[PDB]
């Protein structure tokens, strides 16, 4: 098998030795721990082993001293022969870290990372950002309010994402290298337990923003920047110009002032996005009379849905479509309505 | 003296620790003022009952002043 | 065989090395002590090796330097062919634990659990809870009156 | 120990004054009461 490594996070790792696991169809063929041949000496953060310009790295042995190539019996050979493919997983990775002496020489001899893992994980909460060119995952500590002797400075989640990645408070909001991260300009994804904790701890706050809730012990938060955004004062990255627009009091939120009728239509060809994926189209609400959201995408669900405000307060909506395969077809979003 | 008794030997003063914060200056930790933000100095606090407040094997003084490694990103410099 | 570990108790254990026992019908085919291939680096309490979302762990060898796949002769093959199944047991587990230095770095070198076992067992009494989702087992010390 | 500490969240526990490991485990009594041994061991195993 030809594999290459990668590393995302804050610290490097020397003498990296991953262990891989091969499965075919329910089974598990072997568990390989990488020998001296497939070892890796350095991994600077945000880089790979080998670099970008080199071929991948081959593993075919399973001993301590590399002999005894990996076997496959006859039924598994006939299953692999008839079209199938095997899946590869990573279980654990052991490595090293570097401490320096009294202004002397850096030593790395038995300074193993593998005993600081279960201590760090039982203190911290995990925050992972996913843009469309790279990813990041960080660990930020949090207070345990049960033990009264336990001291550490508590912090809100909007301060944790402020401190973890390097963000600057540009006009109140925070921006990550000309990309806006807010509560209302990204996509927030939780698992079940942390979403339960967040929806339980909103009802005690005066402001109903989720960036002011308190960070807890065991949490998991993923964020995704959108691929196309419609901020109106600036920052509308689009090859296709929007139709039937309006320009009055258009800086951010808290200033919605334009009530207009009709329809809004955008058409983008397939040469500007990827096929065979599952996009998501989401926005916010208002207090209009009525609206509908027609999608005219073929090979997909070209139906519409109703708007149906329950109140005038800003409560988001989200739907999804399905892309074609690089044809002459265009995605055509039309939104009809009376009121905004 | 009255307000310099560091409990754990993190080589950093507990008055500069539980309060509004501290900032290194010429390799020496000093009190935090709000006018330092123009020059490019940050503001961070920590736990005054431990010598490793995040679990990672670098102490608080060793991680505030960047004398640990030059490859670890500056996003992991505040403790 | 495809196995996975688990841990129920209080303290975590580093560098787990379980030894398994394979029986079929009265017999005992082999005793396998786990190699450096299927070793496990970390085991937090109330978790598993590998984790909850990954496939199990395969063991097929019996040397120290991993070669020499496990054999079965003709009678045990014809018994295994005719519908039966083999049973796996765990006999003992050796591991490590972690101490820190004089306000310094944690070390795990030759700090083995396997000599604190027979002292803790001769002091304590064992209490095990079993609910519908997980189990718990604890050891509480008790006074001698002789 | 006083009885009025209980609302704050403090416990009450005792040990053996003729030994330095009253339960056999490789942590002492002071090292296990104050949680300065490891941050992964559960808080149900803090009293000696």
């Amino acid at each position: 098998a030809n594999v290459r490594y990668y590393n995302t996070g804050t610290a490097p790792m020397y003498k990296v030795t991953p262990t891989t696991n091969l499965v075919l169809d329910g089974d598990t063929l072997s568990t390989i721990k990488a020998q001296e041949n497939q070892i890796g000496n350095n991994l600077s953060p945000g880089d790979t082993y080998p670099k970008k310009g080199l071929s991948p790295l081959a593993l075919n042995t399973m001993d301590q001293f590399s002999s005894r190539l990996i076997p496959i019996n006859y039924d598994q050979l006939k299953k692999l022969d008839a079209g199938k493919q095997i899946k590869l997983e990573t279980t654990q990775v052991s490595g090293n870290f570097g401490t320096k002496n009294s202004s002397g020489q850096i030593v790395t001899e038995g300074n193993s990372w593998s005993d600081y893992i279960s201590q760090i994980d039982s203190i911290s909460a995990s925050i992972i950002l996913d843009t469309e060119n790279e990813s990041y995952e960080r660990r930020v500590t949090a207070k345990n309010l049960q033990d009264p002797e336990d001291k550490t400075p508590e912090l809100t989640i909007g301060e944790a994402i402020e401190k973890a990645f390097g963000a600057t408070k540009k006009d109140g909001l925070l921006y990550f290298n000309d990309i806006p991260i807010d509560e209302s300009c990204v996509e927030l994804i939780f698992d079940d337990n942390t979403a339960n904790k967040i929806k339980d701890s909103l009802k005690t706050l005066s402001d109903k923003k989720i960036y002011n809730v308190k960070l807890e012990r065991g949490m998991n938060i993923l964020i995704k920047t959108p691929t196309y955004f419609t901020n109106f004062d600036d920052y509308n990255n689009y090859p296709s110009t929007w139709s039937n627009v309006n320009t009055t009091n258009q800086d951010g939120l808290q200033g919605s002032a334009n009530k207009l009728n009709g329809e809004t239509k955008i058409k983008i060809p397939m040469s500007e996005l990827k096929p065979y994926k599952r996009y998501v189209f989401s926005g916010y609400s208002k207090d209009p009379l009525t609206s509908n959201s027609i999608i005219v995408k073929i090979k997909a669900k070209e139906e519409k849905t109703d708007y149906l405000v329950p109140e005038q307060g800003y409560t988001k909506f989200s739907y999804e479509f399905e892309t074609t395969e690089k044809d002459s077809s265009n995605i055509e979003i039309t939104l009809i309505g009376s009121g905004t | 003296w009255e307000d310099e008794d560091l409990d754990t030997d993190n080589d950093n003063i507990p008055d500069s620790y539980e309060r509004n914060g501290y900032t290194i200056k010429d390799l020496i930790a000093v009190k935090w003022e709000d006018s330092f933000a123009e020059q490019g100095y940050k503001k961070y606090v920590s736990n005054y009952l431990e010598s490793n407040t995040a679990g990672d094997p670098y102490t608080d003084y060793e991680k505030a002043s960047g004398s640990f490694d030059k490859a670890i990103k500056t996003e992991a410099r505040d403790p």
